[PDB]
């Protein structure tokens, strides 16, 4: 431990949150709204037959 | 099939609706806002030139 000493690799808390530039694209992308709840979200037809 | 309700299978939940109702109101009315008004007492009216 005489060389690398940048906080003992405590990174990924800031300057490294690049996930934001992927979230931005996910929002401004033309992906569908696929789901499994039959688009109702409140089926509850005798204890969620699904 | 009630079993292992974990992972987003839970009954009796709130929905978090929107407290507002978005609706368009194209109420410009450019012509009637300038035409004018005048009372009349008969269903038929007329003018002359």
């Amino acid at each position: 431990n005489y060389g690398r000493g940048r906080e003992l690799m405590y990174q990924l808390e800031k300057k490294g949150k690049e996930i934001k530039r992927d979230l931005e694209k996910i929002l401004l992308s033309g992906q569908a709204r696929t789901d499994v709840l039959a688009d109702q979200y409140l089926t509850n037809s005798a204890a969620d037959p699904a | 099939n009630p079993t292992l309700f974990v992972s987003y299978d839970q009954n009796g939940k709130k929905l978090s609706f929107a407290n507002w109702i978005s609706v368009l109101s194209p109420q410009d009315t450019p012509f009637v806002s300038m035409t004018g008004k005048e009372s009349i007492n008969q269903t038929i009216f007329s003018w002359q030139t």
